[PDB]
């Protein structure tokens, strides 16, 4: 595919591949602490003391494009969507925000958000469900996929929703395969669905094919010590020694903020990777490069507004900053100094998205992000 | 949550409270360098590899 | 190394423990509540 | 303005009618009478 | 009991109910809601139920589980997000549905009458 005349627009262009949903919250696991079954009224207590998992928690991929065009970049969006109502108003919102939809395929074989599945009892009286036929989202061939969003975008960014499904995953390898071919880079965002927090094992075989074609990997901190060792990593946070403390430090009983070495993340460590992201929340992170790695330090605050505080959509808002700076400043690769500087502008990012209700509600501009920035952090630092 | 005892008393008693030192109490100052060598030592007679030190006079059995 | 404040607890070859303290400036024709080895509570005066 | 919400109060009760066990109808008093 | 009217008509039921209930006859089409405390969009979801819950008055019957509560069984359903919700007929021919995110009330109620 090459037809064009003049060069390409100055914000490089970012590849968004994946199901377009509203207000979705794929990782979920068991809270310790619920707070009443019916009376939602008090429900908001979760977000001032959330459950470790839910601090920072990602979304749908529209939601990421959303967020990074917000931010001052350019985004383009690969899905399908059935000829609905739903299907027909989702497109409205995200073409509202200059988020392009020319990869955005109708099609009518199927309902937006829709999947039809059976009943199958099975042994005992425990039931199952079997998808007979997919959602719209997920129903994606590798035939219609538009061949020059593939080649003008420089950074592809998926999440591992896509390997739930058996067709998105070859339409997912295809468009990896055509971006690689034309040169982008690959973003692989770890926002994992419930029935891929089943086993370590069977998540590390599923995301193995997919995690050795990415360049870029972002992972919060569940989602790594759940990929390397939960006991472990368990165990080390919560320890406190019997006699005497080592340094001072540990003497004060803060909250444990652990940067890993480079020979406990070198399992998930390839020769094609150019960066990984560990994110503790906004609080905290941790960047490993081929030749450095380090810390970001930041912070977060949703007790400031304890009645309009709503955690769904930063971890998105943080991504969306990592690539923003990153399609802004390309020698943030081997300068660990503009590396760090650039970082908390993400951070700054997270910390705006948290203060509000709804995901796609309250994305920060750029220019509050900045506001926020040079605001939190010393002039030294920003 | 561990934690040492310690008694005030000192051979007085008037209200009787007591301590408990924990981790949180004290902490260690890292590495440093100093000298650590005093010593008056003597010569070994090595026997069944149980030592038998005699340093002036010769072995004394 | 910058010592912290504190009272030496160890003397160990190359370490030494500290076990903390703070210190309380104390001028001319002031008044100490309590003996020596006071046991002190989180709120109660010391100097006037 | 919706009430119920996440940020209003749980809905004031009818106070005779929240008075479920120490409160009886005119018919039970007068039967309990005789 | 009959002198106040319940401030909440959705009724929160364990993972055997929602078996025996599925399995057994039903004349009126199910709804099966998947939420969580912590969850931040489920609060919205929960109001949208609560009203819908009101103009269907007994033709159609609202249930809701907990995730919290019931993991496997949840995880079992094929469910891969919170906000999710699970469309019964009420005859065993048809095949139900599953439907994720805030979807908008009035898509519900094409659902639940135009598919069920």
């Amino acid at each position: 595919d090459d037809g064009m005349d003049f060069p390409y627009l100055d914000p490089p262009l970012i590849c968004c591949f994946g199901a377009v949903q509203k207000e979705f919250v794929p990782s979920v696991r068991v809270s310790e602490h619920q707070m009443d079954p019916d009376i939602y009224s008090g429900w908001k207590m979760m977000q001032w003391n959330p459950p470790e998992f839910g601090r920072a928690p990602g979304g749908p991929v529209s939601n990421v494009a959303i967020s990074h065009v917000r931010l001052g970049g350019r985004a383009a969006v690969i899905g399908k969507v059935g000829e609905d109502d739903f299907g027909e108003e989702l497109v409205l919102m995200m073409n509202k925000e200059n988020v392009q939809t020319r990869a955005v395929k109708f099609d009518s074989n199927v309902k937006t958000a829709c999947s039809y599945m059976r009943v199958k009892f099975s042994d005992d009286g425990k039931m199952k469900m079997e998808t007979v036929k997919e959602a719209a989202e997920d129903s994606l061939v590798a035939s219609e996929l538009n061949l020059a969003v593939l080649k003008e975008a420089r950074i592809f960014h998926f999440n591992s929703e896509v390997l739930t499904s058996p067709s998105m995953n070859t339409t997912l390898f295809r468009a990896i395969k055509l971006s690689k071919k034309f040169g982008g880079l690959v973003f692989f965002d770890l926002n994992l669905p419930l029935p891929l927090w089943k086993s370590r094992d069977e998540t590390r075989e599923v995301i193995k094919q997919a995690w050795e074609e990415a360049n870029i990997i972002e992972v919060s901190r569940e989602e790594l010590e759940f990929l390397l060792d939960e006991d472990h990593y368990e165990r080390r946070k919560n320890y406190r020694p019997q006699y005497y403390s080592e340094n001072y430090e540990q003497s004060k009983n803060r909250r444990d903020y652990y940067h890993y070495t480079r020979e406990e993340i070198s399992p998930l460590w390839h020769d094609g990777l150019k960066f990984l992201f560990v994110t503790d929340g906004t609080l905290r992170i941790h960047y490993y490069a081929p030749s450095f790695d380090g810390v970001v330090v930041g912070t977060e605050d949703v007790l400031i507004t304890p009645f309009t505080c709503d955690r769904t959509g930063s971890g998105d808002a943080v991504v969306a900053g990592i690539m923003r700076k990153l399609t802004s400043h390309p020698e943030m690769y081997e300068d660990q100094d503009v590396l760090e500087r650039q970082l908390r502008f993400s951070i700054a990012a997270g910390i705006i998205s948290q203060w509000t209700i709804g995901a796609v509600r309250g994305f920060p501009t750029e220019s509050a992000t900045q506001n926020l920035k040079e605001q939190v952090y010393v002039p030294s630092m920003w | 949550n561990q934690g040492t005892v310690r008694t005030l008393l000192g051979i007085n008693k008037e209200c009787q409270f007591f301590l408990i030192l924990s981790s949180s109490n004290c902490f260690r100052i890292g590495p440093f360098k100093g000298v650590k060598y005093p010593k008056e030592l003597i010569k070994k007679d090595p026997l069944i590899p149980i030592r038998n030190s005699f340093g002036p006079l010769g072995t004394a059995l | 190394t910058h010592l912290k404040s504190g009272q030496v607890l160890i003397v160990q070859f190359d370490s030494v423990v500290i076990r903390s303290a703070k210190p309380y400036l104390a001028t001319p024709g002031a008044t100490l509540h309590g003996h020596y080895g006071e046991i002190i509570y989180e709120g109660d005066t010391l100097v006037t | 303005i919706d009430y119920r919400g996440p940020d209003f109060h749980e809905p004031t009760p009818n106070m005779l009618a929240h008075l479920k066990e120490h409160g009886k109808i005119i018919s039970r008093e007068d039967l309990e009478k005789l | 009991a009959k002198h106040v009217r319940e401030d909440y008509l959705v009724k929160k039921l364990s993972a055997n109910e929602i078996t025996e209930l599925v399995r057994g006859e039903r004349n009126v089409p199910l709804i099966i809601d998947f939420y969580a405390t912590w969850c931040g969009p489920c609060i919205l979801m929960a109001q949208e139920l609560e009203m819908l819950a009101v103009e269907y008055e007994k033709n159609a019957m609202i249930v809701k589980v907990d995730t919290d509560d019931e993991y496997e069984f949840a995880r079992d359903m094929q469910v891969r997000g919170l906000p999710t919700l699970y469309f019964i007929s009420p005859d065993p021919n048809k095949d139900a549905i599953r439907t994720e995110g805030l979807i908008p009330i009035q898509m519900m109620r094409d659902i639940l009458d135009n598919d069920m």
